[PDB]
C-alpha cells in the first residue's frame, strides 16, 4: 500500500 | 495536488519541474546551482525547468537547465523509502530574479500543527488522472508523529513526517514527488509517498529536510 508520487509511481503490495 | 488551488504564476519561485520529455517530478531551488528533490525521482539526463507556471506552454520566464549531477542520498533505501532526498546540481547557474528564487533551508525542525505550503503539477484527482497545466498549491498542517505512525504502522522512520488531512480530499499526488513543503519560509519537506492520495486516514508522507542540512552543505561543498 505504499506508493511514491512520481510519474510513473512505484507502488508496493503493502 | 488534490483539493488545492491555483497558486498564481511564479508565486512559488523556488518550485521547479523535472522533465524527461514530460513532467515527472518536482523539486526546490536552494541556491543558483542546486535543487532538492526526492531520491526516487532519480534518472539520468534530467532537465530542470525553473520559472514555470503553465508547464505545457513556453510563456517567457522559464529557464531550462540540464542537470550535470543528480546525487541521491548514499543511504537511500528504495523499499522503505528512508532517506528519500536527492541533490541536483545544474550545468550552469540559474539567473535569480523575482520568478526564480531559492528557498531557505531550515535552522530547526518544524513542530506538529505548523501550517505549510505544498505545491506541484501532479494529478488533481484521487481516483483517476487529471494533470493540470498550471501550478497547484495546498495549505496543510504537519501531523504528529503519533498520528503518522497510527496511519502507517511500521513504515515511518525518523526521517519522515506526515502532513495533510485525515478526513481525505486534500493531499499531494502522482507528479508532485520531489517538490516542496515550505513552513514559515523554510524548506521542511519533500513530497515522497503515501497510500494512494487524499484517502481517509492516509495522509501524505514527506522527507524531513531538517535532518539533512549537514549532508546538503557537505554535498554542495564537495561538488
Ligand atoms: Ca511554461
Amino acid at each position: 500500500g505504499r506508493g511514491t508520487k512520481s510519474i510513473p509511481p512505484i507502488a508496493f503490495p503493502d | 495536488i488534490v483539493g488545492g488551488y491555483t497558486c498564481g504564476a511564479n508565486t512559488v519561485p523556488y518550485q521547479v519541474s523535472l522533465n524527461s520529455g514530460y513532467h515527472f517530478c518536482g523539486g526546490s531551488l536552494i541556491n543558483s546551482q542546486w535543487v532538492v528533490s526526492a531520491a526516487h525521482c532519480y534518472k539520468s539526463g534530467i532537465q530542470v525547468r525553473l520559472g514555470e507556471d503553465n508547464i505545457n506552454v513556453v510563456e517567457g520566464n522559464e529557464q531550462f537547465i540540464s542537470a550535470s549531477k543528480s546525487i541521491v542520498h548514499p543511504s537511500y533505501n528504495s523499499n522503505t523509502l528512508n532517506n528519500d532526498i536527492m541533490l541536483i546540481k545544474l550545468k550552469s547557474a540559474a539567473s535569480l530574479n523575482s520568478r526564480v528564487a531559492s528557498i531557505s533551508l531550515p535552522t530547526s525542525c518544524a513542530s506538529a500543527g505548523t501550517q505549510c505550503l505544498i505545491s506541484g503539477w501532479g494529478n488533481t484527482k484521487s481516483s483517476g488522472t487529471s494533470y493540470p497545466d498550471v501550478l497547484k498549491c495546498l495549505k496543510a498542517p504537519i501531523l504528529s508523529d503519533s498520528s503518522c505512525k497510527s496511519a502507517y504502522p511500521g513504515q515511518i522512520t525518523s526521517n519522515m513526517f506526515c502532513a495533510g488531512y485525515l478526513e481525505g480530499g486534500k493531499d499531494s499526488c502522482q507528479g508532485d514527488s520531489g517538490g516542496p513543503v515550505v513552513c514559515s519560509g523554510k524548506l521542511q519537506g519533500i513530497v515522497s509517498w503515501g497510500s494512494g492520495c487524499a484517502q481517509k486516514n492516509k495522509p501524505g508522507v514527506y522527507t524531513k529536510v531538517c535532518n539533512y542540512v549537514s549532508w546538503i552543505k557537505q554535498t554542495i561543498a564537495s561538488n
